[PDB]
């Protein structure tokens, strides 16, 4: 998309985080830089602005000392930082270029938006997933078609991936979005739909990679 | 003050659709213009309309804007399925001394094949029970519309604690998928003779049941 | 009851190049409580009776607030020229309304400077009455290409006021409010006491 921000970020309560923004479709030229925040399932809120050429920063009242935005015209990059992170400040933070015009009711509009960098604040230290097999009950699923899967459990942070049989198995493979638990750890399930005749013959292994925890797990799913 | 938007509006393919953006005298009440953005789920917002009656090259011809007093309207004449998204309006507020957004509106194009859910239930594996943990898994897929309710029952009795369900999210085929997890202790799993997951969707209610045996 | 005080006793004011306007309708504007303060050094009205200020009905009443230097308040009047009047805020020759200003050095000035307040220094044409220009585009002076980057004859249209407690009253910050009255063919939303 239109400006390139940093990668995802996961932080503990009380930490501070700094994010970056670079330009696509432009060269930061005469564009004011804004920061807008989208809480989970919530509307957009603009917290800050930076004038690259003049190096003058204006922040919204809901902004406190906590948010501080700077920008280098030479480097072509723009930055923002937050301190004293808490549960509240979990969102996709956007950097966007403001545009102005001359007119009677002039109001700035954002023509270019970054990719979004989602910052998550949790007390959950990184943990590996527990992958248990979901044995197929050939008679309790479709006639002649079985449903077997894997249960990734208790993993933080969220990035995780599941491929069946080293990626050779794709049909019937439907992975489900992980859920967030009262503990703060994630858990998902990936099931596949296969013929019952191949249950005793074909071998089935889900391949899970939890890149944050650097954990790879292979588990065979055999019938009971 | 703030800008107010319909939380949700539904439209049929080909119909006109009118999304509102009303503000007090602090923002839209003065000359301050309104600006509209289209934002697909998971994508960064993109400018849709600036100055209300102007759209950047790349915004199709059916999007328009109008103003009359302290209100503002985004119109989609020939509604298409490519319009399912969030829509926010943006203007300036004098009391805020800054730009201001609206609540947003989700536009659901009501032109899709209604589909019944595919519920699949899994009992706690024997490997997990050794970990002093028991988890039931209720997979729901290929159901439209996306709104669904999940009720668990042990021995036909309603559940109370320990239930967590995900939010229906569209799949690759434009239908929706959701997951429900009943976390139990090993003693509770084997104590009850049958645990059941029940999923109601547009009157149709589907049930699956597992047993410790 | 008309809430005029909120714009006068506001925490933060806008920049002159991007002034803030607030409509004030459906209220009863008792201007007698506005003359209370002696703090408004420059209070001038244009086109209104001296006594009927509180005894008049107006369809609409707008407010326009911003911050400029003390010597530029003379430019907040019909038929004026200069950097503020041609490039930032222009009243019409037939203006109907008052103009209030007051010293805010005690608030809008920082040890070292408060450069957050800006003014437009370059513009090709003059601003039409009540037209706002917030274009942060490089100003081309003559025929030198800018490529969206500063250079010869290519300058950023905005510039910053350097407000410091140590500056002279002519260069100190002043907070301006331009109450502009409107009489339209419609029931008056704003009527005085």
């Amino acid at each position: 998309v239109q400006l390139v921000q940093s990668g995802a970020e996961v932080k503990k309560p009380g930490s501070s985080v700094k994010v970056s923004c670079k330009a696509s479709g432009g060269t930061f030229s005469s564009y004011t830089i804004s920061w807008v925040r989208q809480a989970p399932g919530q509307g957009l809120e603009c917290m800050g602005r930076i004038i690259p050429i003049l190096g003058i920063a204006n922040y919204a009242q809901k902004f406190q000392g906590r948010v501080t935005i700077t920008a280098d015209k030479s480097t072509s990059i723009a930055y923002m930082e937050v301190s004293s992170l808490r549960s509240e400040d979990t969102a996709v933070y956007y950097c966007a270029t403001e545009v102005g015009y001359s007119g009677y009711g002039s109001a700035e509009y954002f023509n270019h938006w970054g990719q979004g960098t989602p910052v998550t604040v949790s007390s959950a230290s990184t943990k590996g997933p527990s992958v248990f097999p979901l044995a197929p009950s050939s008679k309790s699923t479709s006639g002649g078609t079985a449903a077997l899967g894997c249960l990734v459990k208790d993993y933080f942070p969220e990035p995780v991936t599941v491929s069946w049989n080293s990626g050779a198995l794709t049909s019937g493979v439907h992975t489900f979005p992980a859920v967030l638990q009262s503990s703060g750890l994630y858990s998902l399930s990936s099931v596949v739909t296969v013929p019952s005749s191949s249950l005793g013959t074909q071998t089935y292994i889900c391949n899970v990679n939890h890149k944050p925890s650097n954990t790879k797990v292979d588990k065979r799913v055999e019938p009971k | 003050s703030v800008l107010t938007q319909p939380p949700s509006v539904s439209g049929a393919p080909g119909q006109r659709v009118t999304i509102s953006c009303t503000g007090s005298n602090s923002n839209i009440g003065a000359g301050y213009d309104v600006h509209w953005y289209q934002q697909l789920p998971g994508t960064a917002p993109k400018l849709l309309i600036y100055a209300n009656n102007n759209r950047p090259s790349g915004v199709p011809d059916r999007f328009s804007g109008s103003r009359s007093g302290t209100s503002a309207s985004l119109v989609i004449t020939g509604l298409q399925a490519d319009d399912e998204a969030d829509y926010y309006c943006q203007s300036y507020d004098s009391s805020l001394t800054g730009s201001l957004f609206g609540g947003g509106t989700k536009l659901t194009v009501l032109g899709q094949p209604k589909a019944a859910p595919s519920v699949t239930l899994f009992p706690p594996s024997s490997e997990e029970l050794q970990a002093n943990k028991a988890t039931l898994v209720c997979l729901i897929s290929d159901f439209y519309p996306g709104a669904v309710t999940v009720a668990w029952k042990a021995d036909s009795s309603p559940v109370k604690a320990g239930v967590e369900t995900t939010t229906p999210s569209k799949q690759s085929n434009n239908k929706y998928a959701a997951s429900s997890y009943l976390s139990l202790t090993p003693e509770q799993w084997k104590s009850h003779r049958s645990y059941s997951c029940q999923v109601t969707h547009e009157g149709s209610t589907v049930e699956k049941t597992v047993a410790p045996t | 009851l008309c809430p005029f005080g909120e714009v006068f006793n506001a925490t933060r004011f806008a920049s002159v190049y991007a002034w803030n306007r607030k409509r004030i309708s459906n209220c009863v504007a008792d201007y007698s409580v506005l003359y209370n303060s002696a703090s408004f050094s420059t209070f001038k009205c244009y086109g209104v009776s001296p006594t009927k200020l509180n005894d008049l009905c107006f369809t609409n009443v707008y407010a326009d607030s911003f911050v400029i230097r003390g010597d530029e308040v003379r430019q907040i009047a019909p038929g004026q020229t200069g950097k503020i009047a041609d490039y930032n805020y222009k009243l019409p020759d037939d203006f109907t309304g008052c103009v209030i200003a007051w010293n805010s050095n005690n608030l809008d000035s920082k040890v070292g400077g408060n450069y957050n307040y800006l003014y437009r220094l370059f513009r090709k044409s003059n601003l039409k009455p009540f037209e706002r220009d917030i274009s942060t585009e490089i100003y081309q002076a003559g025929s030198t290409p800018c490529n969206g980057v500063e250079g010869f004859n290519c300058y950023f249209p905005l510039q910053s006021y350097g407000f410091q407690p140590t500056n002279g009253v002519g260069y100190q910050p002043y907070r301006v409010v331009v109450l502009s009255f409107e009489l339209l063919h419609a029931p008056a939303t704003v009527c005085g006491p």
